[PDB]
């Protein structure tokens, strides 16, 4: 009934703000990126890698933005698209889209595991590591080979699980011959630090 | 209106740290335990340090302080153990802390071993009564393992958790829910929420219903009308700032309650007055309501100072009140106070009835 349309006309002013001050609080929210934000805390705390924590929480409010849009949508149907103000939530919309990727963080991901982390792998052979440990004295420690590795394996589980992707077969591999050795490091590890606390 | 009651904090222990989950006394009577988190900014200290505190006795000081090695990422009291705590870490192992023997150390530790848990287990928990009971640790790795509180060097039943496809079910928060029929719900890492059998072939993994995308931080179970309904809905909490009510028969029902400006860290709706569900948020908002009442606004809600990104909360057992656990160390405890147990409310019944056919 083109009737409620009058007063929808009307509101539609009203709406269409009260939907750009909605959209503006998330450009805010984005401006204050993952490794800013609380999310970084809590998506630590719940035992999720600072990229998994920074593309979940992107893509999270890259559901609101288009939830936010498939409101206008509901709105006018078409015309909120061509409106006064829906011109603008388009524009304000695209730019936030282009602000919300991690297509450029599943590269850099991929990039850095590729660039460096191609030997980090395998390190299971050198099991003890001495060290050196400039204070005062320049004391010397005992260590494992498996402090970001482990991390790693979690990355590759959650993009695997959340979006997946294409993701480097090699990689993949080299985190399952990571993962058949773990648990062996982690009781080794923590014998080491009971150690030294003792 | 809630009524906020007074606090517990203690810069001895909860400097700068991330209150974990917690857990009111499950024998005696509001004597909370509080899960803490490692504070990286203070390597001398323990990393999971555990405490309690007792709101009967109205004071302010960390009644026990217990600490492992490693940080503890859950925790909660011993069914029927009224001078033991167990606990769960981030390495893997499980321990058990006990206050008359004024050791800050857990006396014993679950071994590292491959048949124990060498994944952080976000929730390890007592199951039945007297001669009913157990000791379930569900660690992320995506295997359960029956424990008893005397012998601990092995697991009693232990048995992975994995789909049809033989791939992992990231375990987050899981819950038995009322009876211990041992179909207790599983909060997965993200979506695929599912309920699994204990007893029987069947047991593990029975089905997947997907209803959010957000990776899943919690799930709760509950009880009876007043002897009116059946009460088997279990409600979760996610990263997608939706909170979905279940069946044990739907695979995307009831509606997904959604809090904006916030991302859901924790749900657990006490069983007196059937629905008074409490979620909460990344910003300092503890926005709890009831589904008969209201229907999508939260009824008798309430911010918290400043804007501490409220980790976990957990209503007073058998009564009401309510724990608050943040980011930072810090514990505050609110109660409804005028929200009391409205007798013979199946309202909620039939709202969720009428919901549930559109």
């Amino acid at each position: 009934r083109p009737h409620i349309r009058g007063a929808i006309r009307e509101y539609q002013t009203q709406l269409i703000q009260r939907v750009k001050d909605d959209i503006e609080s998330l450009h805010d929210k984005f401006k204050v990126q993952y490794p800013q934000s609380q999310a970084c805390k809590m998506s630590h705390v719940r035992d999720l890698p600072p990229v998994s924590g920074s593309i979940i929480w992107a893509k999270q409010i890259d559901r609101q933005l288009t939830a936010y849009m498939k409101r206008v949508e509901d709105v006018l149907g078409k015309g909120w698209e061509n409106h006064v103000e829906g011109q603008k939530l388009k524009q304000d919309g695209d730019s936030f889209r282009m602000k919300l990727n991690t297509q450029e963080i599943f590269d850099d991901w991929a990039r850095k595991v590729q660039q460096r982390n191609l030997g980090v792998s395998g390190r299971i052979f050198t099991i003890e590591s001495t060290r050196v440990r400039g204070r005062t004295g320049n004391v010397l420690k005992l260590k494992v080979n498996f402090l970001p590795e482990i991390i790693t394996l979690s990355k590759e589980v959650r993009n695997l699980k959340w979006l997946g992707f294409r993701v480097p077969l090699a990689i993949v591999n080299k985190a399952h011959q990571a993962n058949q050795l773990y648990p062996f490091a982690i009781s080794l590890i923590e014998s080491v630090r009971t150690y030294e606390r003792t | 209106k809630l009524s906020l009651n007074r606090q517990f904090f203690d810069e001895r222990w909860s400097k700068h740290r991330v209150v974990s989950c917690l857990d009111w006394s499950s024998q005696y009577p509001e004597l909370l335990v509080a899960s803490y988190n490692n504070n990286e900014d203070a390597p001398h200290e323990p990393d999971g340090v555990a405490l309690v505190w007792n709101m009967k006795y109205k004071k302010t000081t960390p009644e026990y302080v217990f600490h492992c090695q490693s940080a503890v990422m859950s925790a909660t009291f011993a069914k029927f153990h009224p001078n033991l705590v167990v606990g769960g870490t981030y390495s893997g192992q499980i321990v058990l802390w006990d206050n008359r023997s004024n050791k800050r150390t857990p006396v014993q530790r679950t071994p590292l071993s491959a048949a124990a848990h060498t994944h952080p287990v976000y929730c390890v928990n007592v199951v039945g009564t007297q001669n009913a009971h157990n000791l379930i640790s569900i660690s992320t790795d995506g295997k359960i393992c029956s424990w008893s509180l005397d012998m601990l060097s092995h697991p009693q039943d232990s048995m992975e958790l994995v789909h049809k496809q033989s791939k992992a079910v990231a375990v987050t928060s899981m819950s038995f829910p009322v009876g211990d029929v041992n179909n207790f719900v599983v909060g997965s890492e993200e979506g695929s929420v599912y309920t699994a059998c204990r007893h029987g072939s069947k047991a593990g993994i029975s089905e997947m219903f997907e209803g959010h995308q957000g990776p899943i931080t919690g799930i709760h179970c509950h009880a009876a009308v007043g002897a009116v309904d059946f009460s088997h809905l279990f409600v979760t909490s996610s990263f997608d700032w939706t909170v979905k009510l279940w069946s044990t028969k739907n695979n995307k029902p009831l509606y997904s309650f959604e809090d904006n400006a916030g991302y859901v860290y924790d749900v657990m709706w006490s069983p007196t007055h059937p629905a008074l569900f409490a979620c909460v948020d990344g910003m300092g908002r503890l926005d709890l309501w009831n589904l008969n009442n209201d229907t999508e606004v939260p009824t008798a809600s309430i911010s918290v100072e400043g804007n501490p990104a409220l980790n976990r909360v957990r209503w007073t057992h058998s009564g009401r009140e309510i724990a608050v656990g943040d980011s930072e160390g810090q514990i505050v405890i609110y109660d409804v106070g005028e929200q009391i147990a409205v007798p013979r409310n199946d309202e909620w019944a039939r709202f969720g009835r009428t919901l549930a056919e559109i």
